[PDB]
């Protein structure tokens, strides 16, 4: 079922912005590890605030899980199917470790860095951002302006990576990641992407 | 829409 952060045991009172995320998180009811999900949190809590606060405006959450994505019953009919951009065969959404997009999204603890099912540089930002496309946002990566800074700059940030030179959304999704990462991240997107990063920068000023 | 992260 899953407890809202802000009803859970969890001290979460040094977490910047602490009081929005703990209308939006969701943690498990079974025990799990402390530590991984207070560095989700935490990385979270690096967006921010007027971003965070228009997510809680529009009834997103963020539920982090010790098990498969597809046991919750919102992700139970992605059972044994591809998932969208993966090549046939080489994937189902039962090994995916988390998924953004609607009003709820599944972070499977433990899976955060590259490689840990996945490829991005941070699992629960690439998720979250998204639901802040898609909901938050309605669909910006559809906007002309992203359209040209995607053909321009995808191939300087994920060069010849035909997943991130193909959808747009997930090239948003991922440039977000890198912007909220570490200082480290932030500067390789502004250094190879300038445009891409002006664009991310911008959306705390959209969101008030 | 389901969005999974990179493969
Ligand atoms: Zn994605």
């Amino acid at each position: 079922h899953g407890v809202l952060l802000e009803e859970s045991g969890l001290d979460v009172q040094t977490i910047p912005s602490h009081d929005v995320l703990g209308r939006i998180v969701i943690v498990p009811e079974t025990d799990f590890s402390f530590d991984e999900a207070n560095e989700t949190i935490r990385t979270l809590a690096r967006i921010d605030r007027r971003i965070l606060e228009q997510a809680a405006n529009h009834h997103i959450y963020i539920q982090l899980l010790t098990n498969p994505i597809t046991d919750e019953p919102i992700a139970r009919h992605l059972r044994g199917k591809t998932p969208r951009g993966y090549v046939p065969g080489s994937k189902t959404w039962d090994e995916v470790p988390g998924i953004g997009g609607a009003h709820l999204v599944l972070v499977r603890l433990g899976h955060s860095e590259k490689g840990k099912g996945h490829g991005s540089i941070n699992l629960e930002l690439h998720a979250f951002a998204h639901s802040l496309d898609y909901i938050v946002f309605d669909h910006i990566h559809e906007t002309d302006e992203f359209q040209a800074l995607w053909r321009e700059e995808a191939p300087q940030l994920f060069p010849r990576e035909y997943f991130f030179l193909t959808y747009p959304e997930e090239y948003f999704a991922e440039s977000f990641a890198y912007y909220y990462v570490s200082e480290k991240t932030q500067e390789t997107l502004r250094m190879a992407a300038p445009r891409t990063y002006t664009f991310i920068r911008q959306l705390a000023e959209r969101a008030s | 829409e389901p969005l999974p992260p990179p493969p």
